[PDB]
């Protein structure tokens, strides 16, 4: 549904289960193509937004209909696909 | 006619007009190249009735009584010309103990079959040459050449009184004069002659050494490494414009290739390269220490009294026996000059400092002063050739050498010379721009002693320095002495051009840079830093900003003005990038702004690791659009205080932006200035 | 196998590299394993030139502004901090490039 | 150090041309140099112009070593009538204030203060001691005296005590007192050029000199104001000095001077402008008194609602303007003037500046006129010392002189009392007594400014004189001066041209221009341009032409007024292309254009009427000028030359343009030059692809261009097709190595056309050596010359070069230097004794070789019947060397013609051995001064 | 509507596509031949996207010039030496036009 | 009205003329262009003196080409092996006219 931003590279969805990205690949100025992996790791502390400094992903992202995805930065993602390997699941977003 | 076949006879010794061994005379062409500027030797000369006198002075060892010679011998041949040609010859050397004469005695003392006719032939003072060689080896009471000045040539007066008159111009005016001497004597000269002309005399160029070397050795490879040693150092080189130096440097480094050790060491250093001479002009297990002794002592009363040329009487003053003098002639220390018999003097000048030094340091069981007086200034001002013994005196403190010496000769060294060159320590601190040529003295000291522990003692107090770089032997020093440094804070570079321009040079320059830049790293304290009006290249440019990036510096303020080339603002904008210790920065020059160095200055100004407290400009072109991105980043910067932007040529709307700017809450900054620009905050000029 | 490494490297446009010869690189894809592990792969290709975009106009990014080559075969970039050289080899006249960050002590 | 001698080497140089200069510069290098100048490099030496050239000697260089240089080299080049001319030399407040302020701070010491005149020394020196009255100084002055040579040289002898205190009688009990504290006295002798115990009676001269010398009160201080004339006394006289200069007004404090004089803003502002619009006469304005005058004339006509424009136009007119309101009308003083002008000509000729009453009594000036001509600013009456009077200033004197020699001589006049100083207009035009008197140049432009017709006639009307009306036919009877029969040097064309502009009469400048051959130009200001233009457009025969433009001429590129009238301007002065239709070769050279200035240029080169036939650029900002003129030389049917140099990168743009260059089909050119382009392998092999096709290119040089030898594969690969067209090449400078060397191999061993070629400056190394000598081998290879200047080849090299030159090869010419063969020399004299051999020249200038050596070359001299010309130089043969070639040539007469070598032609015993050779070799010419630094260059290759 | 200022260049990026020297984008239209010593050509301006910039080989023969360039009193200057004169510039609809054509050889 | 004939090929005579096989001069009055695979180029029948043939290196490069050839089909082939199309052939008051077209490959 949603996805927070707990650490650098961390992401906390509704249920707070941690989601790490993997890699980032650029195709075209227009294509950004990302991953997303759920492992439980050890959290710390929330690093306030200006500990993160300058990065490529947005800190938020929201559920959208037609299989896309909003982030915080108000652009639109889009869902390829996702599903579950020995009991861990991935995500696999693409940027509009 | 006559008298000419009886001069013919003479004309043999003086027909040596080449180093003894030269191969090929090669002394030919230097002698001829300086006669083009002597008057009375030029036929187109104008005819006129004035009589001229020529002067030829320049520093010791460089051969100008072979020019004389060589003048000499021109003038005797004498073009068939209407007026007759006589040529006779005074050296100051004894004169300064004949009795009183007349002119005519005085100048037929050498010549008595003449004597008769001698009145007829100063009669004829047209066809008259004189040379007087050795002015600086004149010994005479003060003022006495002004006295009594004497017109007639036969009337008996002193001896001074005759050089008065002759050289002042008041007997025989007609004449041709020649008068020779070192730089020392060149004030006596503006007085007492009347309308002089100058000539210089120089000796061996470089081409001229690379001559001699190919000569001498006659193996091209041997001699082009042997020339390649001695070009290393540079204070070596300068006194290979001496033919009898570059004679003793070709001698002692083909015996050693011949043997096949080692010679690279050799010409390290001066006094190295002398001790290993001297070592090796006797025979072995010969127990001459007693003829050591006596030779010290000799070389020291001739530099103290300033006398260069003794007499059979002076060498029996002290005792010097026929076999010793024997011993010294067959070895090359004494040369018994050819054309007036009872003369010597030692191989050269430096020769006779260094022997006097091995008197300082040699162990007691005359006129000789005592350390503090030769290191005094007041000393050193009066009689300048006292300097060069302070040098080999450092030298000889080594214990490696005092070892070898002991070993060679069985002598003894006195402990206490390191212990009394530490009490003149005091002497030296000058923490002042005076200290460049004062720390340049005091380096090459050290560099000579070799020892690490004197320079750890020596330089331990120095807080500021400045440093003046002009030829690879100086960066050498810095390198090998500042490093023992440690409570430096303060420190100013300059470099000039030709130290930076062959890949072979261009290795060993680049090495010796890197050596020298580890002070940056190694050192903590130092917090200041400046470069001005310096010449260099890429790589070394590079390597300074990969030393001055590493994380042991601490500096605070730094400064750069007149860099070449234009790159190095650029690479040293991108290096102080995040160096948080980093408070002030200043950059001055000439040059455009490319579009890579907007980014620079955007960036640096855009970290958020950036602490910077003020930053100056100038000298800087940009349009417009640059000016307005670099103050639309400026105002994302929350550290910086203070800022000038002077003589800059801006545009209109930048320095719009900037009053906008200026007048913006948003933006921090204190105090700013935009002068020159083709026209929280307390002060604004515009 | 390239021996010649470049000298060094520009940002143009958004994910766009010109070299010291302005030869166009591209960045393929950035592999991230934690905080320390980051590293990414060059390519070189000649792609058509746009307009300069300007430093606020290219963005936040995680990449740094431009590149430069100290001795030692070590890349110090804008923002500080030192990536080391993996390898860079040459097929069939196409070059790969992998650097590697150093976490700056 | 003396200002006198750099002012004389200065001068002497200026004079010469470029030819000349060039030959200078080579003839003094072979002259044995000082140490101190070896260091300096060559490339600066080739750059500076006369006036630096001056700079250099004087800085490094002992002063003998000067003097008989310039002598020698000068007599040697047959400058006869320069030789002579060395020889006989070689032989209001608040402003005031505001300048001593800053002067007197560049201060036994002896100080010599020097500068033009009126520049104000008197008065620094009178505020200094103001300042000591006045305890403004250190207290460590506690005394003071001042001596004017302008009074003393007429009283009678004295002691030095009473001579110091005749101004100040209550002094002399306390002289013996002050003069024991001799080291607080301060010294100043005002005004040298107008010329022991201190209670000893002695001449005046005797006690200046002993002063002067230091010999009574030794421990003073000296302070000496005169003119540069007299400068030279000092040195014979003082005592190791320090000399400071003086400056005057600027442009501020002129600026300041003009708002005070006029007081309204706006008639200051307009009277400032129109005078700074005067380059000439603006320099002069430093001088208050001429800004004075200036002021005074220029309000006047104001005041009385007149046009100023014609005023300023040139010096002449101004000056006699105000002359002309400076008297009362209808008295018609004629007999005043002449006697005032006979005054200023004898105190002109005389080098006097002050003048006493019995001096006005001599020439019969009655005391009466001394009202008009004092209350009218002519002379001014010294208000210190009683019966003293000078002129206002010296530009005034000069003008008063010029107007003597053209007012009419009356008959008879050889017969007055006096034998009058004044010499006449052949001597007064002839330059040795320019360089013994300075101040005749003036006088020489305002007499040319005198010869118009509407000056004279209105001088005529307003005083009632009559004027001479020869002058027109004498200043033309100089005209010698001016038919030298060579190029005038820059200094004299600049000199000429300001004299012709300053007659204003179009038919004096014809007959003087007419014979032209050959110009050079060095602009610096708004007034060379508008003088050129107004001169030379009536040239006809002009063939050459060397420009050059300086900056500031032009405004930095962003005021637009002041552009403005430049701009015009040059739209005047880049007619001389358009018009002259004999004009067949150009240059341009280091200029700050901008880029208006160069599009009118190219719009005026672009025209049907001319007929350039070469061209040259080097070195011009902004860089769009490179492409701006490529692009507007496409289709000149007349060039067939074109060269290119500078700091460039190819944008696109000049890529296209310098590819269309050569597509036309109207294209005539026939070598083409390029340097300092940097481009990448895709712009070099379009460009190598469009040379395909051009049929009419035969040179190709790419001096300075890099290659990055990725290039050089390309081109080489391109030529391997059976089609092209090229038949020299050089490559030189170019970043080769020996990889490309195959390729080059191919080249020559497939070619038919390529029939030179070049690598100077170029290690390419043994192995490209190699495999060049492999190419060679083959028996179709028809190329003939070959030049491998300094590429750092070995004794391998050497013998690959036997070994290739051993079989029947076409090669005739070879070209070896720097790189060195000494070693190997005995391999190629076994080549040379080869039969096959078919060279003709060789040189082997500066290959380090050794006297041993000689024996192999005398052996192969001896024994080939082809070769023609050897060439030797810098090698150390110079004695052993020169006995055994000429002892061993002496017995065979071989084909060879020119051989050059160094020698000393002092020694008898190599006189008669040449003397020995020449005879028994008549057609064999041998140069013995080979000691020339000039390498051959490639220009001929 | 009359239009006051001209280009002062007019590179070839592609055939048929011409960039002013502030890198806009003038298309030509047509061709006018009236006679052998007449040809009038006629420009408008465009805002299209670039592609890659044909090089002059790629470019080939054509009628037109590879650059244009402006000279004092109002002329033209081709590449082939040739003198262009501007016949009009106006404005229509807010859209650029130009006409150009080529004079006699002198 | 339409006509049905046409010049089975067509000559270059001088510059801006052509020749069929019937020798009619036939000339270009204008061209129109809306990219580079549309290009058109219209034809007019005049009399006129013809002169020297202008031989093709005279004529240099142009945008038309030597020759033209017709072919059923609406095909025409030109001498560069290009292919054109017809689009109307009428004569109105006595005038006679062609237009041409391009086709993209």
């Amino acid at each position: 549904d949603r996805l927070w931003a707990w650490e650098k590279f961390v992401y906390l969805d509704e249920k707070q289960h941690a989601w790490l990205p993997l890699t980032i690949e650029i195709k075209d100025r227009l294509q950004l193509r990302v991953l997303l992996r759920r492992e439980d790791v050890v959290l710390g502390r929330p690093m306030t937004p200006t500990q993160i400094g300058p990065s490529l992903l947005p800190i938020m992202w929201q559920l959208y209909p037609d299989g896309r995805y909003r982030s915080s930065d108000s652009s639109f993602w889009r869902l390829v696909y996702h599903i579950k390997i020995d009991g861990v699941e991935d995500m696999l977003l693409e940027l509009l | 006619e006559g008298w000419r076949n009886s001069m013919e006879k003479q004309s043999l010794v003086w027909k040596n007009t080449f180093w003894q061994g030269d191969i090929d005379n090669f002394h030919d062409d230097v002698t001829l190249r300086n006669q083009r500027f002597i008057p009375f030797l030029n036929p187109r000369t104008p005819r006129k009735l004035t009589p001229y006198t020529v002067v030829l002075h320049g520093p010791a060892g460089v051969g100008k009584t072979t020019l004389a010679k060589k003048c000499m011998l021109d003038w005797t041949d004498c073009n068939l010309s209407p007026t007759l040609r006589y040529a006779f010859y005074l050296s100051c050397k004894e004169l300064s103990r004949m009795g009183p004469c007349s002119f005519a005695e005085l100048i037929s003392k050498d010549w008595p079959e003449l004597q008769d006719d001698i009145p007829s032939i100063l009669a004829q003072a047209q066809r008259i040459l004189f040379v007087v060689d050795g002015l600086d080896e004149l010994k005479v009471p003060p003022g006495a050449l002004i006295q009594d000045i004497c017109g007639d040539w036969e009337k008996k007066k002193p001896v001074p009184v005759l050089l008065g008159s002759l050289l002042k111009r008041k007997m025989l005016p007609r004449a041709a004069l020649l008068v020779t001497t070192r730089p020392r004597a060149l004030r006596d000269l503006q007085l007492l002659a009347q309308q002089p002309i100058y000539v210089r005399v120089e000796g061996f160029l470089e081409e001229d050494r690379r001559a001699y070397f190919l000569r001498h050795f006659g193996d091209e490879d041997q001699a082009m490494r042997a020339f390649e040693l001695m070009r290393s150092n540079a204070a070596l080189f300068q006194l290979g414009s001496a033919p009898a130096v570059c004679w003793i440097v070709c001698t002692t480094l083909k015996l050693q290739m011949e043997k096949g050790e080692d010679p690279v060491p050799t010409c390290l250093t001066r006094t190295g390269l002398f001790l290993r001479f001297l070592c090796s002009r006797f025979p072995q297990g010969a127990q001459l220490r007693g003829a050591l002794r006596t030779l010290s002592l000799l070389a020291a009363q001739g530099l103290w009294a300033q006398m260069s040329v003794f007499h059979r009487e002076d060498l029996e003053r002290l005792g010097v026996q026929e076999s010793d003098l024997r011993l010294f002639l067959d070895g090359d220390i004494l040369r018994q000059d050819r054309v007036s018999k009872g003369c010597y003097s030692f191989i050269h000048l430096s020769f006779q400092q260094f022997l006097t030094a091995l008197f300082y340091a040699l162990e007691k069981e005359w006129d000789i002063g005592d350390v503090q007086k030769l290191l005094s200034g007041e000393e050193r001002l009066k009689n300048p050739d006292l300097i060069q013994v302070g040098h080999f005196l450092f030298g000889l403190a080594n214990e490696k050498r005092a070892k070898e010496l002991e070993a060679t000769f069985g002598c003894r060294m006195s402990p206490d010379i390191k212990q009394e060159l530490l009490q003149c320590k005091a002497h030296l601190h000058a923490n002042k721009p005076l200290s460049v040529t004062d720390l340049k003295e005091v380096l090459g000291c050290l560099y000579e002693s070799q020892e690490e522990e004197l320079a750890k003692v020596v330089v331990a107090p120095f807080k500021e320095i400045s440093i003046h770089l002009t030829n690879t032997s100086e960066v050498m020093h810095c390198s090998f002495s500042l490093k023992h440094c440690q409570d430096l804070q303060k420190l100013s570079l300059q470099v000039a051009k030709g130290v930076f321009l062959w890949a072979r040079q261009d290795l060993r320059s680049l090495r010796l840079w890197t050596d020298f830049c580890s002070l940056f790293s190694s050192n903590s304290n130092l917090k200041f830093l400046e470069v001005k009006q310096s010449f260099l290249s890429d790589s070394s440019v590079r390597i300074l900003c990969d030393h001055v990036t590493r994380s042991t510096c601490h500096l605070q303020k730094v400064e750069i003005k007149n860099v070449t080339p234009d790159t190095a603002y650029r690479d040293f904008c991108l290096a102080f990038i995040g160096k948080k210790t980093l408070t002030h920065l200043t950059l001055a020059g000439h040059i455009e702004w490319e579009r890579t160095m907007m980014l620079m200055l955007c960036d640096l100004l855009r970290n958020h690791k950036c602490n910077l407290q003020y930053l100056r400009l100038g000298g800087h072109c940009a349009t417009p659009e640059q000016w307005a991105e670099f103050f639309y980043v400026l105002k994302a910067n929350q550290s910086l205080k203070h800022l000038r932007l002077s003589a800059n040529v801006l545009l209109d709307e930048g320095a719009m932006l900037l009053y906008k700017t200026m007048t913006r809450p948003k933006h921090f900054l204190q105090m700013l200035s935009l002068e020159n620009c083709r026209l929280k905050l307390t002060h604004l000029c515009l």
